[PDB]
Parts: C-alpha cells; structure tokens; sequence
C-alpha cells in the first residue's frame, strides 16, 4: 500500500503509527499510515455514531433539567454553564469598554508567549496555497480548547490534551476534509462536527455546553489575529508539555501557528467570525442526528440501525419520566 | 535522540559493560503486552482513598475529587502526598496527589480532595446510566404502533 | 479474607462525618500512556534473549544485562526494560553500579514483580515451521503408510 | 444453569470465579463455576493444543543437542538436568546406605514443618470413599513440584505457585477425572504432565519432564512421610501468594490433612510401582499435539496437523542439516 501523508499541508507521515506504540489513544484511525483523506471521514462518521451513548445523553439533559442539588453538585453541569475561561473575560471586559467595539482587541504579549514564539515554533517561511482547510482547522483547534477551558474551569489536567485532540476531527482522525466525496457549508459542517463530538466523548455531554463555547469561539475570532495567537500558543503548549501526544505539534500545531502569525489575515479572521456565527445561529437540536443500535438480531449478531436527533431522545425520555412520576409503581 | 519511547528517555544515563557492544520491530501498547496476573499489588504502597460510584468516571477523565464524590479515606494522608483513587469494588482508578489532610477529609463539607496525576481506568467503565428504557428501541416500537408524525419523527405531544 | 488486594485493612479505612464482582487489571485498564507510572525507578535493559526468562519469575544474570542505570544501589527497587522500551517487570538489585560494570558473573536482580506477559518474546526457530514442512511432505508422499515423519 | 462443585472431594464452589477477578492468571477454565468434570476435560484438551509452541519445542531441543556454549549458558538446559531437589538428596544419601531397601524412609519433621502442620491445616476427620482421584491428585502435584525445584535450582520466586498450578491439571483446570466419558489412569497422568512441561513453562524439554517424573517416583519409594515433607511445601509456596492461596481453600489444604490421616504407605508403594511401570512404557511417540499447519486462503481459519514430539524433531534437524549443508 501508498503511505498517505497527513498533517499540515499533508506534509507529514510515519510520527502518528510511532506514537500508538507509546500509548496514544488521541488516534482513533485504525490505519494512519494507509487512510486517505475521504477515508478518514467515512471512518470518522462511523466510528461517531458507534461511539454516541443516547442512554449517557439523555441522562445529562434529565439531571440538568430535573435533578436535586445533591445531583446537580456531583455532575457539575449548573457550574461550567456559569464559567467564563480567562481569554474570553479579557475579550468583554476589553469590549465593554471600547468605544469603537468593531475594531480588534490589542494585545500585549507576555514575556512567557514571546520565549514560546521564539523557542518552541518553527522558523521557517510559508508558501501554502490551500489556505481554507487551515482556517478551518483555526476553528475546530479553538472549540476544543474553549470546550476544555470551561469543563476544567480554567485549570489544565494531565487529559487537557486528550480532550483538546478528540473534540478536533483534524487531531483525532487526522480529517481537514471534513465532508465526504460523493467556504459556508464547510463552516457549519465544522460546527455539526463539534457538536456531535461534545456530546459523544467527553465526560459532560450537553448541547447548551457545546453551543456555549462555539460563542466563545466566535468572540476570541472577532477579537482578532492576536487573541487567536494567545490561544494557539496556550493549545501548543498542552500538546508540547505531554511526553506522548506532542505528536500534534510536530504533524500539525507547530506549522499552523508559525504559520498563522506570519500568514494569517486579520480580514479573513473577521469573515470568518461573521459566518461561523450566522451558521451556528442556523442550527438547532434537529440538525444533530445519530445512528443508534436498537437491538441485534439473535441469530445474525448485526446490530439493528435507528435515526434519532438530540431532541426526540429528550423527548422520550421525559415521557417515561412522566409515566414513571404521574403513575404509581 | 530526539525520539525515544517513554521507559527509553534520557538514553545517555544508561551504562554500558566493558567488551563486546550489540547495538539497541516496534513496541506494543502496555494493555497489549501487560500480564493478566495479580498486577494491582504495584499499588499496594500507596495509601487509600475510595470514591462514590457516582464519582469514578470524573476521575477517569482526569477531573478533580472532590468531597462529594469522597466515601472513605486512610489515616495519614498528607497534604501533597501521591496516593491511589480506588472503587467500592477494589479497581484502581488513578494515581493522584492528596489535595487535603486526613483532618480535613473528616471535616470539610466542601473542596478539592485530590488532583489526578495519572489516569489507570478506562473511561466510560462507570458511565452515566438511564434507569428507564433505552431511547432508540422506544422510537422502534413507536414506529411499529403508528405513534409517530408523517416525517417519521417522535412529535411533541 | 476473599476481600481484592486494594481492600485489604478495611477498618483502617476511615468515613466522613455525618453486590457487583470487579474486573482483571487488563480488562479496566486505559490504553493510553501508563508506562508513566514507572518512571520513578531506575532501570536495567534486558538482552532479547533474557526477556522470556524475567517473564517467568526468574533471576536476572550478567549474561542478560545490555545497560544500567547510574546510582543503582544494591537491594533498590528497579525496572526491567526491553530495547524496545517496554517493561518486563519490577526487580530488586542484587548489586550495585559498580559491581555491575565489574563482574563477570553473577545475579544482577530477582524479580519482585513481574508485568510482561509470559511468551512475548519467546524461543524461535529460524528455519521453517515444522507443521507447515509435514503438510508439503503430505503433498509430496515423502511420508510413511501410517502419515508419518520417518527416521532418514 | 445449575453450579458445578469442584475441588476436594468436590466440596467447594464461588472461589475460583471471585479470585479471577483478583488476578488469579493459574485457572485456565472458561467458566469454573458452570463446568461439569468431563467439559473440564474437554476445554483442557482444547486449550492444550492451542499452548502447545512447536517453534519454541524444537528451538529448545536444538539449543540442547546443538547450542554453543553460550547458547548453552543463556538457556541453562544442561544446568537443569544435573540438579538434584534437597528432598531427592535426602532419599538418595539414604537409600545408598540402607540395609534393607525396600523399608521406608525414616523422616524426623522439622520445628517449621511441625508449626505448619499444627497451625496452617484443617482440624476435621475425613470419611472420603473415592480416595482414587486423591492418590492420583498426589502424583501429578508431585510432578509440578519436582518440575519447579529443578527450574529453579531449589530457590522458590514470586512465580513457583505458577508454575506448579499450571503443571497441575487438577489445579489450573480442576480437573481430577483426567480421562473423557466416551493403572491407565496413572498413565492418563503421566503423559499429561508431559504434555504440560511441553507446553507452559520456561524450559520446555522431554528429558526434563522425564527427569521429574523419575523424582517423583523416588519421593513415592521414600514414604508417607516424606510425601508429606513434599506437600508442605506445596502448601506453604501457595498459602503465602495473596491471589493463589484459592488452591489451598479448594484442595490442598484438605488434600495435605486428608493424607496426614488417611494416607496408606501399602498404596504409596503401589503407586510408585505402578507409575515406574507406566513411565518406562512411554516414548516421545506418546506425545501428541494438534499443530497448525497453515491458515484457509478464503476465510482465515486455521488448518490443524496431528505430530508426535518425534516427528517434529526430525522435521527440524532435516532443515537444520539442508541448512548446514
């Protein structure tokens, strides 16, 4: 078999197969060596829709919506929904005053992200003529890293990566296509995709927690070229930090940012801002659907297929919630 | 040099023998090439602090304690101190760092009791359960009585 | 008494103020990067031809080691590591640095601990299968009336 | 399905399933909870087949007739086949002075063996009346014990109970009936501990499960006592395991006490008579597996050829000699 290279600008090959031998479960291709791109998403969309737990979900939706104060302290779902991530609290207070709030935010560098500029990138100069599949990687890198910061509260954990990397289609399934072979519909498909991997990896699975960090995703691009720096370098150094998944620096963050400060458009970043958020205001409930096992056949072992979006899942369970509250037992 | 797997880093501190030198395809993952013998005595050094069902899969994905999800905690735990996370049932969860004295684990109605330094579980191992049917053989018998709108969808009301 | 290995002094196990059987160690466990958990002790890496034996309990000899870690002392708490960087088991140093470097014979470490499977790196014949040859010797008629592998 | 009694006297049953969620990596039964004694056999079978390396057997038989010494050193083979267990020695020292050869060996039990004895066994009075499967349990944990003290030399590791539990067919499988439903037992016993020694240890060698079986033998001709000296020491090696003790609950502990009382020296010098008899009538072309010889082009299963030990090293010393040649 051909290797297909993988990466920034498909650049890359053999670090990601190395990197499973030593314990990465970031990856969730079965073969990174030999996927090509329309590959990756079949494999993804797949893999997606076997991962998604309806019976996990909906026990989410039912304890933010009906649980006591003694399930709501253990889940802690009432808490992240009211946690504001430190980049975005520096974008509103910033906001809040300016008098012209159209205009980006400045930006004054720490002594620590200018050492990280200086030290840990790339210092060579970039030709890249497919420059769309990068800002749309821009987009997917920044939910997972807002999607992480509020979950954490602002603090990282040893999994900060792990959540960064499986949120992020272009990490995990190493996939900047996005949409199988048969700019707008490439964005919502990007913002679909957060969505469905909120609710189906990491450990609280809300579709207000997803939707609430795509707006902060919307306010750190509207800030501009460097607030989206401040959070890349912070991304970098997640992934740089950990003795096995700083593969994703090497195959990917650690061009994408070199490149991004050098290369990366303040009128792009601006575009892009105004038509994330014009899709995502778009959906709804109704555009998040899975394919779901409803039984196996005894004698065949295939597991029998139903489609269900987010909200009628919501809605059969509260009508057993309601047969099991109004009648007796 | 610059690549090398875990066990393998920092090459230069190991030693060779005076005489002959053989030279150092791929390895496997530990959960791979790891003994399906009694394994857990490695953490039998470490002192104990047993979490509430309700709290094991947090910790699996490398989220703070805390004393909610406490339920029984060994006597001289130190602030600091690298301790391990166990279920009701006797799995490991995680190596963690004691967050919290002993004292204030029997007093404290709130707080961090322990940071997770690394993760032993599987996540999902504990998951969050529905205690009514599941949700897509529901929409299965909907669709066989007729119950459900024009468009094949489960309608409110 | 019956209690798992973690449960053991149970009353010495304190509560706040105010029935499921688990599963094997390799049933739980994540498939991430648990190798991490050792890196605290100091290492000895094992010959390919040594690894087998340490999987099966056995003491650690000089014609087994290939490298050692500076400032082993003797009776320390070690890892047995393959080239390949994966650990074969947890060990207690049976010499030091410097005897390890001299002697020419000798028990480098007696297994405390043993976390490698047994027969991952097993003894292996460098010439072809031998079940695969009585098949082609089948196809041949190179085999006795009764179908077997005769004497010349 | 209803529950299947198992160990002593099949007297036991939850044990075996709880300690495998504790690590107990000795049992090799599938479901011992819900195994009846001949799918017990069955599974064994199976299983044995499946162990079995013919790669790593004849590697093993061609290091020892044709290694270099430091092929030799590595392996320890030629180590292994010169040492004596203490217990052997013992009888050895004895019986090369003894005036009449055919009494029993006399045996002066240690303050330690006596502290066990006293502390670590069961109290009760035994009334078994199927002693056979008891005896026959004797001679193959004999086997696994020899078998152990030879591979290391007399000194135990953290894995001596391994070793013995897995040479043990009434251990590993809780297999006591040994032969399926449609002395030849003592026969049945013997090939299997070869089969075994052939399979899952370390050194995997014909003279070296021979030379343990002709220990074994020894142990018998010595006495009551002198077995009873052997099975304290099985004893203690799994009474000390955190995991392992399960088969001193299930069969040692009983088997050890049951034998202290009830052990006949008459039926003991049969049977090392008796296991004498059916050793020597063995050959390599006694020892059988089911190997596989390739795998199904279309589906991937695996394609399975019958081969005697025998045949195997023949096969390999062929393309050894081509190979030389």
């Amino acid at each position: 078999i051909l290797k297909t290279k993988y990466g920034f600008d498909n650049l890359y090959d053999t670090v990601i197969s190395v990197s499973t031998s030593n314990g990465n479960d970031i990856n969730e291709l079965d073969d990174p060596e030999h996927t090509d791109a329309n590959d990756r998403v079949i494999e993804r969309l797949r893999k997606e829709n076997l991962k998604f737990d309806p019976e996990y979900y909906v026990s989410e939706y039912m304890t933010h919506k009906y649980g006591n104060e003694e399930d709501l302290e253990i889940n802690g779902i009432k808490e992240l929904l009211k946690f504001t991530p430190s980049i975005v609290k520096q974008y509103l207070q910033w906001y809040k005053d300016s008098t012209n709030p159209n205009l980006v935010m400045p930006i004054e560098f720490t002594d620590e992200e200018q050492k990280q500029m200086q030290d840990n990138l790339p210092k060579k100069s970039y030709l890249v003529e497919d420059i769309k599949p990068l800002y749309v990687t821009i987009l997917s890198v920044l939910f997972s890293y807002v999607f992480e910061q509020i979950e954490n509260e602002g603090t990282h954990t040893t999994e900060s990566a792990w959540t960064m990397g499986k949120l992020c289609p272009q990490i995990s399934f190493l996939d900047q296509q996005l949409k199988q072979v048969n700019d707008s519909s490439l964005i919502k498909i990007a913002i679909i995709t957060g969505i469905r991997r909120a609710l189906s990896y990491p450990l609280h699975r809300n579709y207000d927690l997803a939707m609430k960090a795509w707006t902060f995703v919307y306010y750190i691009l509207r800030g501009g070229k460097r607030l989206v720096i401040r959070a890349l370098l912070d991304i970098h150094e997640t992934f740089r930090f950990h003795d096995v998944y700083y593969v994703y620096d090497k195959v990917l963050l650690d061009d994408l940012t070199a490149w991004f400060i050098s290369q990366g458009s303040e009128n792009v970043i601006r575009s892009l801002a105004l038509e994330m958020r014009k899709e995502q205001e778009s959906l709804s409930k109704q555009d998040i659907e899975f394919e779901c096992i409803a039984s196996f056949n005894e004698q065949t072992g295939e597991p029998e297929w139903e489609t269900l979006n987010i909200r009628e899942m919501e809605i059969l369970a509260e009508s057993e919630y309601r047969e099991q509250q109004q009648n007796p037992q | 040099t610059s690549e090398w797997p875990l066990l393998l880093k920092n090459f230069d501190k190991l030693l060779v023998r005076s005489g002959h030198y053989t030279p150092i395809p791929l390895k496997r993952d530990l959960k791979s090439y790891i003994s399906s013998g009694p394994l857990e005595t490695l953490l039998v050094g470490y002192k104990r602090i047993v979490v509430k069902d309700s709290a094991v899969n947090a910790v699996c994905y490398g989220a703070k304690l805390m004393i909610p999800g406490l339920l029984r905690y060994e006597e001289g735990i130190e602030l600091y101190d690298e301790i391990v996370l166990i279920t009701t049932k006797g799995e490991a969860i995680a190596v963690a760092i004691a967050q919290m004295s002993t004292v204030d684990l029997a007093s404290c109605d709130h707080g961090v009791v322990a940071s997770v330094k690394r993760c032993i579980m599987e996540r999902d191992l504990y998951p969050r359960r529905w205690g009514l049917g599941p949700v897509a053989q529901k929409k299965k018998q909907m669709k066989a009585d007729g119950k459900l709108d024009k468009y094949g969808r489960v309608n409110e009301n």
